[PDB]
DNA sequence: CATATATGCCGGTCTCACACGTGCCTGGAGACTAGTAAGCGCTTCTAGTGGCGGTTAAAACGCGGTAGACAGCGCGTACGTGCGTTTAAGCGGTGCTAGAGCTGTCTACGACCAATTGAGCGGCCTCGGCACCGGGATATATGGTAC
DNA sequence: CATATATCCCGGTGCCGAGGCCGCTCAATTGGTCGTAGACAGCTCTAGCACCGCTTAAACGCACGTACGCGCTGTCTACCGCGTTTTAACCGCCACTAGAAGCGCTTACTAGTCTCCAGGCACGTGTGAGACCGGCATATATGGTAC
């Protein structure tokens, strides 16, 4: 036939679901809401980041912009943690 | 005979429908209205079944929201009964109406 | 030879896919190496934070599989996720049970 | 007679109940049909406008989603 | 001795301020409050006077907008006097919570 | 090397008269006595949100001075777009 | 030659400048030749449409010069501009004169 | 010295102003509000154009995208007039070059 | 108190969507190269800060009284319930085919280049529009009064 | 009707901000090159549509009557208007320097290019989570009647 290919975050939602709730599953509909959710927040952070870069006459979106973005975008507590897990993964990645 | 006092079933229905997540408008009457309104913008139009669902999900959500805000406006005027004027105040303050 | 940057950063979320989407998405002329790592990290966190509470909402409901309601209940009962998804509609989610006190019957025996 | 009336008194009641409304005025039902129509009009107008641009004759869920987004009523679980 | 009836000057004032565009909060008090609030987020901040003017413009615009919506809620309750509960419903239906 | 006057209770510089004037432009005729503290409360929440965002923009730009542009971007973010200060 | 692409389209608005701002603007890999012409035309139209109503307001106020109040009057009294700029604050615009009926003094034989 | 070069739409606003109202001028602040207006609507159209391209896996914002953008973004009679004025300038440009 | 009923729950039954193992294939990840964005030195000088005193407009306070908030009443009917009746939604169905959308060829068009030049900018100079003011013409609200 | 008190509207006056001349210079225009996006047409077969006839469930209409909206009244005090006194904003000036904004040097960063290698996919399965549900248990609303 023709096959056709359409990506998603479906795998990565499951890998995270097994970390936090190892014996719990998720309907396809609910997977769609998680998928909508990820793409949305991606668009938001990327966007804010995009503007941060532009406002400062800089051609690169660095982890810095992604952070300042997250700080503007996420509410008080959610932002604190976000900035932890983000800085952590950046630090872990450069050392390896 | 037996009769529930007026207000009691209404509260049961509030409890009932707040519990559930099923769509509360019948699908086909809705699907006909979507096609009807769509015709007035582009003719000979076809709808993915999913697109009609999406519209109906977003419509019911929007209206259920609006009734929440309509209810607060009614309570504000020391009433228990929602009235057109409540929907109008809600919509005016929301920014939808002028 | 060859191991995913996802692992280097200790992430389930695809750092590489994200780097692509940042470049492909016309957000800026260029995208730093940390940007997709950092972003993927935040995305994974929020995914966990929602799934954590949504998983809970399922147990409380005596169900092993998360349905949309569990995600709604999770998001609308958490102050900070509810602000983040203030302008969002979760299909097949319903609403939090919440009758206004003035609407409840007389009951003056307390 | 019209399709809008297919949105029945009892349907609108159910919607109100999920909204937490105990008592409903007789005039509400027509008012709500007016509000619902303006909502669908504004949304569908944009959805079709997206369809037109894709040179399609079928309105997709992706049209409605991008349309609902534009109007600030972002929907999750239809391809956001 | 001459004396206007309660509400005659109020209407007069409504007309006076709805004709004009001058800022209605005094400049120095507003600035002290901007510095005070900014200082609590970060110490040793300076402000371009335009950033204060922009902040005052945005604040009064917001508050005049909110008194309108408040007033409609007051009137909705068959009243003519705005009350905290009016402000609170306006802000709730706006989604400011 | 110079003492800056410690800033305290400046929300009270948003006086009763000024709040009343604001209500007048809003076509408010009669005002409860409880409105002026209620109002100060709301103003303060508003100003904190814009200034949080404004200062975030400044900190990112590695500046110590808050600019009119910083306020304008902050305001745009919050959905309260403002003409007449650049951008 | 060197003749402004503005002139080729019969526009006052700078088609070339707009072509730059579209490319430099993190908008898409490629920008057509039509896009900036079409865009500069719509910007020029809307500019004229409000400068007409704002000039009229200025002349009604016995003034040579358009000031923000004039733009505010122009914009808020026009149904379609008011909706376009529904979420916009015009510094030094003020508000439209509007007093709800129930606040106006009774017993007026005017 | 000799302050850096800052662009502005203020040259074309005066041009259209003289077209429409030849004996009418414009204040600094008014011109400022006009600049913010042009920058704002530019960004709105350019963004909705950027999304239309992307939603349809196109690498190019054409006049056709600007057009659809303008349909989505301007209200009724303003869109109709804008589209026509837009289409015209394209057509006129297409033949000139 | 007792009686009526709606809802909740159990344990069993079934079914179909989930969550798994299996290709298979494309979209990335190890090098690798090569030019630019931006970091970081140094300099200029803009405009942000802080302080003082003369003037006076705005703020604050207290007084007095009115008109609006509120609560209690009582009247009328617009509702909510529940019933018996009608209607059409939902469904499982068997076609039927527009068109979504995939692949493969071929311009047309848009980016990139990198010397050439006038559109647009920052200065600078300067009047004419308008801010501000006081004099006089109304316009209205309030209150004196005659009927 | 009479009068007191704001507001409007007028020219007159003086300041300074709009707007117009200038000369310098970037970013936009030319015109030639080259890579590929997308236009166009064919083909496939996904999934949208539509006529059918049951079977209920949900809509409908009706009729009862009750709790609630709504207009009236009367109380009372909170909020308005105003005169006096208090206060601190505003203005216009100082003097001081932080840091914003801009320039030139310089290099790690990233993008662009190949090659490869497994990560993510569409497929196909079979089976266990949950939908359904009969009938049984529990909670709660409702009215009777004797205090
Ligand atoms: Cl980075
Ligand atoms: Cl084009
Ligand atoms: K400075
Ligand atoms: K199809
Ligand atoms: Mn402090
Ligand atoms: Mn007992
Ligand atoms: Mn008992
Ligand atoms: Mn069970
Ligand atoms: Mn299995
Ligand atoms: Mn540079
Ligand atoms: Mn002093
Ligand atoms: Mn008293
Ligand atoms: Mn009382
Ligand atoms: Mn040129
Ligand atoms: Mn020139
Ligand atoms: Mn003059
Ligand atoms: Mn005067
Ligand atoms: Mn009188
Ligand atoms: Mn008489
Ligand atoms: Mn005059
Ligand atoms: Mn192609
Ligand atoms: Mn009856
Ligand atoms: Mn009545
Ligand atoms: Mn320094
Ligand atoms: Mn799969
Ligand atoms: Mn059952
Ligand atoms: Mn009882």
């Amino acid at each position: 036939r023709k096959r056709s290919r359409k990506e998603s975050y479906s795998i990565y939602v499951y890998k995270v679901l097994k970390q936090v709730h190892p014996d719990t599953g998720i309907s396809s509909k609910a997977m769609g809401i998680m998928n909508s959710f990820v793409n949305d927040i991606f668009e938001r952070i990327a966007g804010e980041a995009s503007r941060l870069a532009h406002y400062n006459k800089r051609s690169t979106i660095t982890s810095r912009e992604i952070q300042t973005a997250v700080r503007l975008l996420l509410p008080g507590e959610l932002a604190k943690h976000a900035v932890s897990e983000g800085t952590k993964a950046v630090t872990k990645y450069t050392s390896a | 005979p037996h009769r529930y006092r007026p207000g009691t079933v209404a509260l049961r229905e509030i409890r009932r429908y707040q519990k559930s997540t099923e769509l509360l408008i019948r699908k086909l009457p809705f699907q006909r209205l979507v096609r009807e309104i769509a015709q007035d913008f582009k003719t000979d139009l076809r709808f993915q079944s999913s697109a009609v669902m999406a519209l109906q999900e977003a419509c019911e959500a929007y209206l259920v929201g609006l009734f929440e805000d309509t209810n607060l406006c009614a309570i504000h005027a020391k009433r228990v009964t929602i009235m057109p004027k409540d929907i109008q105040l809600a919509r005016r303050i929301r920014g939808e109406r002028a | 030879k060859a191991k995913s940057r996802s692992s280097r950063a200790g992430l389930q979320f695809p750092v590489g896919r994200v780097h692509r989407l940042l470049r492909k998405g016309h957000y800026a002329e260029r995208v730093g190496a940390g940007a997709p790592v950092y972003l993927a990290a935040v995305l994974e966190y929020l995914t966990a934070e929602i799934l954590e509470l949504a998983g809970n909402a399922a147990r409380d409901n005596k169900k092993t599989r998360i349905i949309p309601r569990h995600l709604q209940l999770a998001i609308r009962n958490d102050e900070e996720l509810n602000k983040l998804l203030g302008g969002v509609t979760i299909a097949q989610g319903g609403v939090l049970p919440n009758i206004q006190a003035v609407l409840l019957p007389k009951k003056t025996s307390a | 007679r019209d399709n809008i009336q297919g949105i029945t008194k009892p349907a609108i009641r159910r919607l109100a109940r999920r909204g937490g409304v105990k008592r409903i005025s007789g005039l509400i039902y027509e008012e709500t049909r007016g509000v619902l129509k303006v909502f669908l009009e504004n949304v569908i107008r944009d959805a079709v406008t997206y369809t037109e641009h894709a040179k399609r004759k079928t309105v997709t869920a992706m049209d409605v989603v991008y349309a609902l987004k534009r109007q600030g009523r972002t929907l999750y679980g239809f391809g956001g």
